[PDB]
């Protein structure tokens, strides 16, 4: 139905030697995936919904002038984002970064009311509000 | 039929017969009158019975409120958990005008404590929570020196009235909030927190003091009920109108020139009112500018309308306001009314409990903007902008304190538009 | 005793109220010490205490 002359290519793609990246930095840097969890100071919640994963943080000095913060690893600050974890591991695998993996954590649903602030004999009876 | 006008009710059809303290409050002269007659004979017919004949009659809350008694105390008839149930009755009467509970609690304390009991029977309640506004101390101390009298003659207490029902009164003093009269911050209140309302549900039915199921009540709305359950519904459903039935101990103040409160038949128009008991405004029916009705909650009504409407709950929302409780304050040509209404909102900012962002926020922003406005300071555009935080301010409020100070000025704004124009119009020209 | 007595067990910080007046009623000022000693009496925490006396009308801090 898609006639284009199609070939059974079991083993995974190896596009490593393709994307440039130098040999050390494609095969030492180690990404991981993950979903960023929320910053706590805020109850915004629509942050951890997305898979990005982030390379192993390197040397940091400070250069002699201002004590700026110099680096070396160009991938350092480089975050992508994937919908998916079983995309963001594709491409992890697929490009040859050693990768590690983390579950997505979600909040437990609790059962909350607000009968619950008072009550005749339970310990849940609030004191103020 | 119908009753062609209302008004003129009959003495001895007033339920509040020491209404001026004519006749001896203690028990005495509460079994003289017939306080304390056939309650054997009403506990013993039944909770079921209660109810019924209370919907018989059929009661509006007299508290202000509205909602027939029937259904609110039909909520308490479901079989006990195991909780105890309670009867709460509330006294605060902080309202601008609120005068009629005091006087009845401190001239006829005997028929309210027959409204408790008879009540709760009704209710399913083991006790009632009397609770009295603090600034009433001598009025407490004598309805509990009633109380007492009651207790050793054995009409309340263990076999209430040899009924076998353990009915009791608990009279609780409140160190001074008008919003503990509302009925969750009243609950919050005699629980010894703070008096800030709680949200509902859970309504004051299931949970309600200390968790227990609970019913909120009007000082005159129970103390009304143990005569009417002797009397019959018939005798509330005779008065009145339908829906708004009965009587309703009404109060007249302001620029009248017998500021008196007195009891009269229901849905009365105001212009009999006025002037045949408070001996008519003070320069006349012309002299009258405005009156507020029952509570300054509800909004003013001009003169043009008073004279027609009656008292009703019915005819004073037709009236773009509200019943109340029947707090009739009336304010004459002299009066600035955008300073009356000043002072009302400031002392609206006075009693917020501050819980809720609504009434916190938006009272005091209210108080400080139409201060303003009654000085002078504003340019046209703000009433607009007043008119709308009057708006905002409605319905997003935990409790009816945000409602009951949002109407005001709703009023004021609707029905005197102008006057603050020129008002503001005089202010520009003046500084220069 | 008496205040103590007309409430339910268990639900005995809901006595706060009238004590407290009590307090006033025999100094009518109230000191600071009069709230923890009202705290102390009533098994409440004395934040819970100040909260009733600073939120209601009358109850003379000065
Ligand atoms: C701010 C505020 C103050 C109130 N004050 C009183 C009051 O002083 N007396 C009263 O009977 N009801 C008062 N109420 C109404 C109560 O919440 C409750 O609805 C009423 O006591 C029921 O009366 P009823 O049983 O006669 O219907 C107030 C409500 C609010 C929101
Ligand atoms: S309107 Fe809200 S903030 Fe104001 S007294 Fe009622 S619950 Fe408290």
């Amino acid at each position: 139905t898609q006639d284009t002359q199609l070939i059974a290519v079991d083993e995974k793609l190896d596009i490593t030697t393709l994307t440039g990246v130098p040999e050390e930095h494609i095969k030492t840097r180690k990404v991981r995936i993950f979903v960023p969890a929320r910053n706590n100071m805020q109850s915004g919640v629509n942050n951890t919904k997305k898979w990005k994963m982030e390379f192993d943080t390197r040397e940091r000095w400070e250069n002699p002038l201002m004590g700026w913060s110099s680096t070396a690893d160009p991938l350092s600050n480089l975050v992508l984002t994937f919908s998916t974890k079983e995309d963001a591991v594709a491409f992890a695998e697929k490009n040859g970064w050693s990768f590690d993996v983390e579950e997505r954590k979600v909040p437990k649903p609790k059962s909350k009311s607000y009968g619950a602030n008072f009550s005749w004999n339970k310990r849940t009876r609030v004191s103020t509000k | 039929p119908k009753k062609t006008s209302f008004g003129s009710l009959k003495d001895e059809d007033r339920i509040f017969t020491n209404l001026y303290g004519r006749h001896d409050w203690r028990l005495k002269g509460a079994q003289s009158r017939g306080d304390w007659y056939k309650t054997k004979e009403i506990l013993l017919k039944g909770p079921d019975w209660i109810l019924g004949e209370v919907k018989t009659s059929g009661l509006r809350g007299r508290g202000g409120a509205g909602f027939p008694t029937g259904l609110k105390w039909s909520f308490m008839n479901k079989p006990s958990d195991g909780r105890p149930k309670y009867l709460v009755v509330n006294a605060d009467e902080g309202e601008p005008g609120t005068c009629k509970d005091r006087e009845i609690i401190r001239h006829d304390p005997h028929k309210l404590v027959e409204g408790c009991l008879v009540g709760g029977r009704a209710m399913g309640a083991r006790a009632a929570y009397i609770y009295i506004r603090g600034e009433f101390y001598n009025e407490a101390s004598n309805l509990q020196v009633a109380i007492r009298e009651a207790y050793e003659a054995g009409l309340i207490g263990k076999n209430a009235c040899g009924s076998g029902y353990d009915f009791d009164v608990f009279v609780v003093r409140g160190a001074g909030a008008y919003i503990c009269g509302e009925e969750t911050a009243l609950i919050e209140s005699i629980e010894g927190k703070q008096g800030k309302p709680r949200l509902k549900p859970p309504f004051p039915a299931d949970v309600g003091v200390f968790g227990c199921p609970t019913t909120v009540a009007n000082v005159e709305t129970v103390a009304v009920s143990p005569t009417i359950c002797r009397r019959g519904g018939a005798w509330f459903a005779s008065f009145g109108r339908e829906r708004n039935s009965g009587t309703k101990l009404f109060n007249i103040s302001g620029h009248v020139n017998h500021p008196c409160t007195v009891e009269e038949e229901m849905s009365v128009p105001l212009k009999e009112l006025i002037e045949k008991h408070a001996g008519g405004v003070i320069g006349g029916w012309d002299n009258l500018l405005a009156v507020i009705p029952g509570g300054s909650s509800t909004p003013l009504i001009p003169k043009s309308v008073c004279e027609t409407v009656l008292m009703d709950f019915d005819a004073l929302v037709q009236a773009q306001t509200g019943l109340g409780t029947a707090a009739v304050i009336v304010m004459d040509r002299s009066t600035d009314i955008v300073k009356a209404i000043a002072r009302l909102i400031e002392f609206y900012k006075h009693e917020s409990c501050g819980q809720c962002t609504p009434c916190r926020e938006g009272v005091d922003w209210m108080n400080k903007v139409m201060a303003r406005f009654v000085k002078g300071d504003a340019r046209p555009a703000e009433i607009d902008s007043l008119w709308e935080i009057s708006k905002q301010i409605e319905g997003h409020t935990i409790c009816a304190l945000g409602d009951g100070a949002a109407w005001p000025v709703q009023g004021l704004i609707r029905h005197f538009r102008p006057e603050l124009e020129e008002r503001m119009q005089q202010f520009a020209l003046q500084h220069q | 005793e008496a205040i103590v007595k007309n409430y339910p067990e268990g639900h005995k910080a809901a006595a706060v109220l009238p004590v407290l007046d009590l307090a006033q009623r025999q100094n009518g000022w109230l000191p600071i010490s009069a709230m923890n000693k009202v705290a102390e009496i009533l098994q409440v925490p004395p934040m819970r205490v100040y909260e009733v006396a600073t939120f209601y009308t009358m109850y003379n801090r000065k």
